RNA sequence: UAAAUUAUGGUCAAUUGUUAGUAUUCAUAUUAAUUUUUUUAAAUGUUUUAUCAUUUUAUAAAGGUUUAUUUUUGAAAGAUUUUUUGUAUAAAAUUUUAGGAAUAGUUAAUAAUAAUUUAUAAUUUUGAUUAGAUUGUUUUGUUAAUGC
């Protein structure tokens, strides 16, 4: 009486059912509606997907872009927190704080029986790239979602520095995977999606908190701007924020 | 069915003006093979190289059994001279199934608008996947139905070279992770609940 | 991913999606709240059918009996041509006078 | 399939080749140096190279370059037509002189037809005026 | 069936072709050549022929090379055979001379 | 198809065209000439070369009815309106040569 | 399988019936009466093309002279002669292939070209229908037997592909010592 | 019909040893004319450049 | 065949690579063996050696020094075969 | 006629043209024409080879917690019968129901008592099927029923099969068909090694027949009004078992 | 037949060697127009109607025809017509829903020459990049909606001006000073 | 089954391997939303609407598509009928049968079916509400059935559905839950229709896996 | 910014009115018609089946439509000893009337939602909705011919 009326909103037909199965001899009744839902509709960041082995070894170095003193992405993400505390004291044992705040360009598991040494040539691979670079302006716009909902993020945009910082990245992921055969996550050809993760389930949290963080306490912010934020070092930190609240510093390179 | 009936809708798809993919490789030298008509399984062979088709892995081994079958070592030996050289053993250090490669075919604007009409068509050509098709590295297999046919057509010697140099890599290198199953050749189960059947007893 | 692909046939924000990138305009704040709305119905399904499943069952039989009362209960070309009124233009004065125009949409 | 070098139609620089033109940078000009429309390339074309942009080479191009590659796989008449042409060895081989004779026999039989009615006509009419019947004369116009 | 087989064997007329029933002569849906039918303006077979510019093209009979390929590089076949005109030619033929100007 | 009638007429032809004559006597045999010939439109040929054609339409090919517009008598003596005298009229081709 | 069944025109199943190679001919007047035989389907609508498979030839039934041929003193030539134009190879393709039935006019006319074998209903009303009988029948197999190592070569090359390849002339797919 | 239903599949011998001979033969020529078309096409791009 | 792994190498890469030390090495034997192997080659042994692991750019160059290389040979094998 | 592919046609759901689900239902004779044939391969089983679950010792012990836990598709023999814990037993006598069990009971020990047990939580029913005597099989000595005493003791041996189901449930969840695996009798080949190996003298040939085979009595054609063709008519010689196109033996 | 002369025509029925056997239909009748109202009293508003209707299509006249040789087959090798369409987006808002705007071939046989034409499509556009004016690549699907049987299939070119003027905040694109063309004479003042 | 069995060997080894680099997203397609045809049909987990002939890393399957096979009192116009009504819930690989039938609870959109709480079950033997899929074995395979707190009673008649063709439908069941909606007697529309299966349908006796007749 | 031919190559384009100062498709002609002539039509009872049932037999009455009408093996062809599969509704181009303007169970996304979900929604002067004539895209007539 308000529209068509066999929709194709509902007209689906799904063809991991035999045939003639809903025919004449059982209905499959479901909601498909689910299952058809786009990485738009949830979040579904699709991120380097590290394979079985690189997998079960947690990330011990990670290259990251060093957020400046005084910036917009640190207070456009205060009144994120804000809100996310208004809306739920629920919520705020699982964000990240504001310290921690980084941008994450790459992890890598590295052992410790060749630690140093490799870290140095490492860093020769990551001065020889960001020596000619100029300092980097970033979008930040948008939100998403790492270990499907597990990590809230709020992704670079793709739209100012990508295309350099990408040819950046994925020239020292080729660097640290085929040359000198370190473990970045993935394969040594693949680009790492660089992200800022503003929250996280964690294996300590899973038991009690979830695998999959409540789409309805961040989704007001899934698309949200953000801010627009210029950038000047990319540091290879070892994985230990404890240190002065941002990670070890295991190294740096100015722009 | 007389037998030849995929070997007329092999034809019947290039006719068409289709390109068989290898997967219409295997499944038309298969049933032909299983209909014992070798002949008509090497005249696909013979299609597939009249169109100019790189035979993987999995094809090369196909037709070396129909060399097998019929007992001829010339039917595999160019197979062998042309296309199953570079195939090599999985050597200790590297991976075993290396990934697919090739992306899927795209273009940017200024190459879809410029250039001519004639090279953006892309009706699958089976020589453009042989890369991640030999991905997968049957080199074993391929060595084994050399040394078979050797066997048959009574080359003592040659035979003797395929089989002990298989042998040695078999020993020293490791194995290469198999292909998980052929997803179009042989078929997927579908899910259907077996209820509204004839039972045991019904007639 | 500005550009879909040839042989896939997928669209610009899927390759987006297939690597990761997100290609989006600044949504006003119709575009925002349109889309966290669409982006709860599933916690709406899941807080309605589990604390009030009378309400769930209510509505099922609401929509239970229009499965079957109403025009249609098969599908044909006829019964599902995706635009009835301007797909069936000699029936909408006449007889079918739910619809006031033979044509409302490009 | 075709393009601007195949289909008349596609050169029409009224409202095709124009707006390619306006398009893709280049100058184009009513009645212009390249047939299409167009004055000359764009900036962009001008300065990259295209021949391997795009995809590759479709390798059944060998099959020109290449003629000892292509053939046909059955021959000619196997398909059941070997005895199609009557006067090829082939068939001369494979039926043999009793079966090409009896083959023959009934266009043998036409000629010698033919000649036998001949001979009775010139019998006949031979003598050319004399009567024969009722009211039939011999006539040579029968004959001839 | 048999007997009439018995028969059949005995005709002598008989095993022979009847090319109605032995073979199926072209099977593909189309002809073997382009037959009178109409051209890309319409010049109807009969104005027209096969061959000219509106066929399949004929393609080089030769490889195209980019720079170092017949530009004083060295020679191909299509150079040993070809001769002068003032040295003989290797076989003899008595080719007129009306014909040979 | 006509444009190529000296293909489908020619025994080196595999794919030659195809006619069968069932006599009365239920014998199938194989075309004449003259019937596949038969099977095409007409076929005309004449080459003015050399030696005129027959060509229509003449004042003696004609009959009346075509050729003026009353029956006229065939009289073989005496036909004044063809400006004829007398006609002989022996078999059509027989005296003349054959190339002709 | 209609409400309201069409009764002149029902054949036995469906809406798009089998494929069917049929005789039409439009009737008028005798002299203009000549028949295009066709394949097609059995349910049609109205007209002879909405289930038109492919048209398949046009018979004469009126039984013409030599007036293309000279006037020979061969009286089998001399005789009428009635003319057919079949699609041999695609009445082959329908027929044998995708199997349509073959009606009992075009079967009269195919069987006087030598495709077909001579039809049901050209009864010979002259000589009686047969007598079956199991003791004569055996006794004749018995009699004379033919055996299973000629019987099977002939079932499939008259069934099954007949292109023997020749053992001896697939040495000339065998290739030569530069890749032997 | 036991004849009748011997040709039906004779004419499945005749009809599909003859689309395989054809079948085969347009391939040999298409590709001829495939091949060459192609090569053309991409002498004409060399000429382009 | 260009398999994963296997990238356009450099000079120092293919010094260290093709380094095995032997004096029996003809330069004019060694040489003449590989032609006369790249004689009876045929067209599809030019078709797998783009390595696929490569951004758009150096692909392209990569084809474009390969069809290089390529005419080159069939230059001195046409060249060789008059020869 | 063949199997379509998908309803591309109905709202599923309202589910339409589904053929009905099977239920089989205890209290009448459906349950036990299902699950009738299925023992005796069971018991075949039990006679050629050893399997586990099959000869017990005694009832399962499980609290009524987790007796459905368990039981739901446990079948298994006794030696005698005795009701299991937590349940209630009811004898049938229905004959409509006992008629299957005559191919049971041709081929092995006829059955004495059948009896449908209920729980008292109603819902889990043990279909008790009590046989009697002397088996008609050459249980072997390494089956499961050897070890249950049975052929060891002289004849009266009344041993008892119990399969328990919950109700109301198809013939799906009845696993009584996953022991089909069928083991012959080598029993019959166990004459040519002991103390008859001497005595049996085999044949090889067949011995010269001079005499023809006496033939049937002569045919009378039938004389009621026929059906017609069994040929044209779709009916299996028998409208039993046959080939419509092998018609041996209706009326001609 | 045709090619005979009406006082040589004998038989309706066949044709005797050859040629083309058709129904001489009676196009020569002077179809007319009834008059059933008044000058002044139409029960249309807009395009009142006096005089026959030529009726057809693919058969009115001037003859429009169907033309596939455009911009989209110069660009693009389709696999049937339509398929793909290049367009300034115009139109987006209803969320996730753009409107493409692409042009077709409409040939003249008559005189001889072309207009391609317009055309305000839908066009799916899952993630809601695009902006009104992006050149977008358009291609066909399964349907989308009543209305919808394109998705957005690539850029051409992203009107970054407009990107950022969103960014920025203001409209991407100003909206039409004047509305639709009205009868009435509106009197703004102030 | 060669497929299943195969592909889980596969599966398998793909980890007893770590000299393997991970996937090259960019060149792992997914699936496209947008497809020729007409419908927006889904295929399987491992396939793609598009011809995409590699053999694609055989990758785990997080979430299983899960099928539980309800029943559904339907009313062909003579009787109320079992039939079979599999809800095929997409359910993933780490989760306690407690919240998986929590889980099907909200899927449906049928409530004639979760009126009452029920449970699950393979081959007979119910699955606790403590373990997980994986505890047992549940594939999108496992021929799973549903349960309701009331199966082991509808060989009874006193809950059996009191149907307008063999029973008495008094007021208060015109208040009751499918009859006051079921409509009895025929509106000038006969407004809810429903479907209509004969009274000699299946033959003289019912529907069986074996022949009867 | 070169002539060239081994001499008609590749198969027919061709317009027939006695007017009346002059401008202008415009009375009288000829062609196809219609007016015009009984050599093409025609009948009723469909038919089986085991039986008060059931198997078989699916686009001509109009109905007024110009953003319009589109779809499969599962029936049948159709062949075996059994459970046997993935190919369908979508479109795309063209749409009339002298004086031309507003139209509406609405557009998209969610949805196997909302008779009261979300919203800056959709059709239109590139001529919309109402109303009017009209059966929609290899059949003719004329003309040397784009046309008409």
């Amino acid at each position: 009486e308000r529209g068509l009326y066999f929709p194709i909103n509902h007209r689906i037909v799904d063809r991991r059912i035999a045939s003639g199965v809903t025919v004449e001899e059982a209905d499959v009744q479901s909601r498909y509606r689910r299952e058809l839902r786009t990485s738009f509709a949830t979040g579904e960041t699709r991120q380097t997907i590290p394979p079985a082995w690189s997998a079960c070894e947690r990330p011990t170095h990670f290259l990251s872009l060093r957020l400046p003193v005084r910036n917009v992405l640190r207070t456009r993400v205060n009144e994120m927190h804000n809100q996310i505390l208004f809306s739920h004291q629920q919520h705020a044992p699982l964000l990240v704080p504001l310290e921690k705040l980084h941008i994450t360009l790459g992890v890598m598991a590295i052992s410790e029986r060749e630690e140093t040494e490799r870290l140095a040539s490492i860093y020769d691979c990551v001065s020889e790239v960001f020596s000619v670079i100029h300092p980097l302006q970033l979008r930040f716009r948008g939100l998403g979602t790492f270990g499907f909902g597990r990590v809230l993020f709020i992704r670079v945009v793709p739209e100012a520095d990508f295309g350099i910082l990408e040819t950046a990245v994925s020239k020292i992921r080729r660097r640290v995977g085929g040359e000198l055969k370190v473990d970045m996550k993935g394969n040594p050809h693949d680009s790492y999606v660089p992200h800022v993760t503003i929250a996280k389930i964690r294996s300590k949290q899973q038991t009690q908190f979830g695998s999959k963080i409540p789409i309805s306490m961040w989704v007001e912010y899934q698309h949200h701007d953000f801010g627009d934020v210029t950038f000047s070092q990319v540091d290879i930190c070892s994985m230990r924020g404890s240190k002065d609240g941002y990670y070890h510093t295991e190294g740096s390179v100015h722009l | 069915t007389i037998p030849q009936e995929a070997l007329h809708w092999l034809l019947r798809m290039i006719v068409d003006n289709f390109n068989p993919q290898h997967v219409h490789y295997i499944a038309a030298m298969k049933t032909l093979q299983n209909a014992g008509e070798l002949d008509m399984a090497r005249d696909v062979w013979k299609i597939m190289e009249r169109q100019q088709t790189w035979p993987c892995t999995s094809t090369i081994c196909a037709y070396l059994d129909v060399c097998v079958e019929a007992g001829e070592k010339t039917w595999a030996m160019e197979a062998w001279n042309r296309y199953c050289t570079e195939l090599k053993f999985l050597q200790p250090g590297e991976v075993d199934p290396k990934p697919v490669s090739r992306v899927p075919f795209s273009l940017t604007r200024e190459e879809l608008l410029y250039l001519p009409k004639w090279k953006k068509h892309f009706d699958h050509d089976p020589n453009l996947d042989v890369v991640d098709l030999n991905r997968f590295n049957r080199t074993r297999e391929v060595y084994l139905r050399m040394a078979q046919v050797m066997l048959a057509g009574g080359e003592r010697d040659s035979f003797q070279h395929f089989y002990t140099k298989l042998e040695e890599a078999m020993l020293s290198t490791p194995t290469p992770v198999p292909e998980p199953p052929n997803p179009h050749l042989v078929r997927r189960p579908q899910w259907s609940p077996y209820e509204h059947c004839k039972s045991v007893h019904h007639s | 991913g500005l550009n879909g692909c040839v042989e896939t046939g997928r669209s610009r924000s899927e390759v987006a999606r297939d690597l990761g990138l997100s290609y989006t305009r600044p949504l006003q704040e119709n575009e925002k709240k349109q889309l966290s709305h669409q982006a709860l119905y599933y916690e709406r399904l899941a807080k309605f059918k589990m604390e009030q499943p009378e309400a769930a069952r209510a509505l099922e039989r609401e929509r239970f009996v229009r499965k079957f009362s109403g025009m249609f209960a098969k599908m044909d070309i006829k019964s599902g041509a995706p635009d009835f009124p301007s797909t069936y233009r000699k029936l909408l004065g006449t007889k079918v006078v739910r619809w006031a125009s033979k044509r409302h949409g490009p | 399939d075709t393009d601007a070098s195949k289909n008349r139609f596609f050169r029409g620089y009224v409202f095709g080749q124009r707006e390619l033109h306006q398009l893709l940078g280049r100058p184009h000009g009513f009645e212009a140096n390249n047939t299409d429309g167009s004055n000359d390339i764009s900036a962009y074309e001008m300065t990259t190279d295209q021949r391997y942009k795009g995809i590759p080479r479709p390798a059944i191009t060998n099959l020109h370059y290449e003629p000892e590659w292509n053939y046909t796989l059955y021959r000619a008449g196997t398909h059941g037509s070997q005895l199609s042409n009557p006067r090829s060895p082939l068939t001369a081989e494979v039926l043999g002189d009793e079966l090409m004779k009896i083959r023959d026999i009934k266009s043998f039989d036409h000629c010698k037809a033919w000649f036998d009615r001949l001979q009775y006509l010139i019998k006949l009419h031979y003598d050319a005026v004399g009567d024969i019947g009722e009211f039939k004369s011999r006539h040579t116009q029968h004959v001839h | 069936r048999d007997v009439e087989e018995k028969r059949h064997s005995r005709d002598v007329v008989n095993e022979l072709p009847n090319p109605w029933t032995d073979y199926v002569s072209h099977a593909l849906p189309f002809p073997d050549r382009d037959a009178g039918y109409p051209d890309e303006y319409g010049d109807i077979g009969q104005w027209r022929a096969p061959g000219g510019p509106g066929s399949p093209v004929k393609g080089p009979g030769y490889y195209a090379p980019p720079m170092e390929g017949e530009h004083q590089r060295g020679y191909t076949a299509e150079w040993r055979d070809l001769k002068n005109p003032m040295r003989p030619p290797e076989f003899p033929t008595p080719w007129e001379r009306k014909y040979k100007q | 198809h006509e444009a190529l009638k000296k293909l489908e007429l020619d025994p080196t032809n595999e794919k030659r065209r195809r006619f069968v004559i069932r006599q009365p006597d239920g014998t199938l045999r194989s075309a004449k000439m003259s019937e596949m010939r038969a099977w095409y439109w007409k076929e005309e040929w004449a080459d003015f070369r050399f030696w005129a054609p027959n060509m229509e339409w003449g004042i003696e090919n004609t009959p009346s009815q075509e050729q003026y517009q009353e029956h006229v008598p065939d009289t073989p003596d005496a036909d004044f309106r063809k400006q004829r005298r007398i006609q002989s009229r022996p078999v059509k081709w027989f005296y003349e040569s054959h190339y002709t | 399988a209609r409400a309201i069944i069409k009764r002149r025109t029902p054949q036995l199943w469906g809406a798009p019936g089998a494929p069917i190679i049929r005789m039409r001919g439009h009737h008028v007047v005798w002299k203009f009466q000549s028949y295009d035989l066709f394949v097609e389907h059995t349910h049609k609508r109205r007209n002879s093309d909405a289930r038109l498979l492919h048209y398949l030839g046009k018979h004469c039934p009126h039984p013409q002279k030599s007036l293309w041929s000279p006037d020979t003193p061969v009286a089998q030539d001399r005789h009428l002669f009635m003319l057919t134009t079949v699609d041999v190879d695609a009445f082959k393709y329908w027929f044998g292939v995708k199997r349509c039935r073959l009606s009992m006019r075009p079967w009269a006319l195919l069987a006087k070209a030598g495709l077909l074998p001579p039809s049901l209903r050209q009864n010979s009303k002259i000589m009686p229908k047969p007598i079956f009988d199991k003791e004569q029948l055996m006794r004749y197999y018995l009699a004379n037997r033919k055996e299973e190592a000629t019987i099977e070569r002939e079932d499939y090359l008259n069934y099954k592909n007949s292109l023997v390849k020749s053992e001896e002339e697939r040495a000339a797919e065998r290739p030569v010592a530069p890749y032997l | 019909e036991a004849q009748f239903e011997h040709l039906r599949k004779v004419y499945k011998r005749q009809w599909l040893e003859s689309f395989r001979v054809n079948a085969d033969e347009y391939i040999y020529k298409y590709n001829i004319t495939k091949a060459a078309q192609l090569a053309q096409w991409e002498y004409e791009m060399q000429a382009q450049e | 065949h260009a398999t994963y792994d296997v990238a356009p190498l450099s000079h120092k890469e293919l010094f260290s690579i093709y380094q095995n030390w032997d004096k029996t090495r003809d330069e004019l034997d060694l040489l003449e063996e590989v032609e006369e192997r790249i004689s009876k080659w045929k067209l599809n042994k030019w078709e797998m050696r783009i390595p696929p692991l490569l951004t758009a750019r150096e692909k392209e160059l990569m084809r474009q020094q390969q069809e290089l290389l390529k005419s080159i040979f069939f230059d001195w094998g046409k060249c060789r075969d008059a020869l | 006629a063949k199997r379509f592919r998908y309803n591309t046609k109905y709202p599923s759901l309202v589910s339409y043209n589904k053929l009905p689900w099977e239920i089989l239902n205890h209290e009448t004779p459906e349950f036990h024409m299902h699950v009738a044939p299925h023992y005796e391969q069971i018991m075949t089983l039990a006679a050629s080879t050893h399997v586990p679950h099959i000869v017990g010792k005694k009832h399962l012990e499980m609290p009524p917690e987790h007796r459905l836990r368990l039981l739901p598709g446990m079948f298994y023999m006794l030696d005698g019968d005795s009701i299991p814990e937590g349940f209630t037993a009811n004898r049938v006598l229905d004959p409509t129901a006992l008629q299957y069990y005559g191919r049971l009971e041709s081929l092995v020990a006829p059955v004495q008592a059948v009896r449908m047990l209920i729980s008292d939580d109603l819902r889990i029913v043990c279909n008790s099927v009590t046989l009697q005597g002397p088996l008609q099989l050459p249980v072997a000595s390494y089956a499961s029923l050897a070890s249950l005493e049975v052929v060891t003791n002289k004849a009266s041996a009344s041993f008892t099969l119990f399969h328990f189901v919950r109700p109301n449930r198809p013939p799906s969840e009845l696993q009584l068909e996953k022991y089909y695996i069928h083991a012959p009798r080598a029993m019959a080949l166990a004459e040519f090694n002991s103390t008859s190996n001497t005595s049996w003298e085999p044949k090889l040939q067949a011995p010269k027949r001079s005499k023809r085979v006496t033939p049937l009595p002569a045919y009378r054609p039938p004389q009621s009004y026929l059906m017609g063709l069994a040929e044209r008519l779709a009916v299996v010689p028998g409208s039993s078992f046959g080939r419509r196109s092998l018609m041996w033996g209706h009326w001609f | 037949p045709w090619w005979n002369f009406q006082t040589e025509h004998r038989q309706r029925c066949v044709m005797m060697y050859g040629g083309s056997r058709a129904k001489n239909t009676h196009n020569a009748n002077h179809r007319v127009f009834i008059k059933k109202y008044k000058r002044n009293a139409f029960p249309n508003r807009t395009r009142h109607h006096w005089a026959v209707s030529m009726t057809g299509v693919l058969g009115q006249r001037p003859r429009r025809m169907p033309w596939p040789y455009d911009l989209t087959s110069l660009i693009f090798n389709q696999p049937r017509q339509g398929s793909d369409k290049i367009g300034y987006v115009v139109g987006t808002s209803m969320l996730k829903t753009a409107v493409v705007a692409a042009n077709h071939m409409v040939y003249y046989p008559k005189f001889n020459q072309r207009v391609s034409r317009t055309s305000r499509f839908f066009a799916h556009d899952e993630d809601l990049a695009c902006v009104e004016g992006d050149l977008v690549h358009i291609k066909q699907c399964r349907k989308i909606s009543k209305y919808k049987h394109y998705y957005v299939f690539s850029i051409l070119e992203p009107n970054i001006e407009g990107r950022e003027r969103l960014k920025l905040g203001l409209k991407a694109v100003p909206p039409p000073l004047f509305g639709y063309p009205v009868s009435r004479r509106i009197v703004k003042l102030n | 089954g060669q497929y299943e069995r195969e592909a889980f060997e596969a599966r398998r080894r793909l980890e007893e391997s770590k000299n393997y680099p991970g996937p090259i997203r960019s060149a792992t397609p997914g699936d496209t939303r947008f497809y020729a045809g007409s419908l927006e049909s889904i295929l399987q987990d491992n396939d793609r609407h598009y011809w995409r002939a590699v053999i694609d890393d055989p990758q785990v399957q997080y979430v299983i598509p899960l099928r539980i096979r309800f029943k559904l009192f339907t009313w062909v116009t003579t009787g109320w009928e079992q039939r079979l009504h599999i809800v095929q819930t997409m359910a993933p690989r780490d989760i306690t049968i407690a919240r998986l039938i929590e889980l099907v609870t909200i899927e449906n959109q049928s409530p004639y079916l979760c009126s009452s709480t029920f449970t699950l079950a393979v081959d007979g033997k119910e699955l606790d509400p403590d373990k997980s899929l994986s505890d047992y074995g549940i594939t999108e395979h496992s021929r799973i059935d549903a349960i309701e707190k009331l199966d082991h009673l509808l060989h009874k008649d006193s809950e059996r559905p009191l149907d307008w063709t063999v029973d008495e439908m008094t007021t208060e069941c015109l208040k009751r839950s499918p009859y006051k909606e079921m409509g009895m007697q025929p509106q000038p529309n006969l407004a809810p229709r429903y479907e209509a299966r004969p009274k000699g349908y299946f033959g003289r006796n019912n529907y069986s896996g074996m022949k009867q007749e």
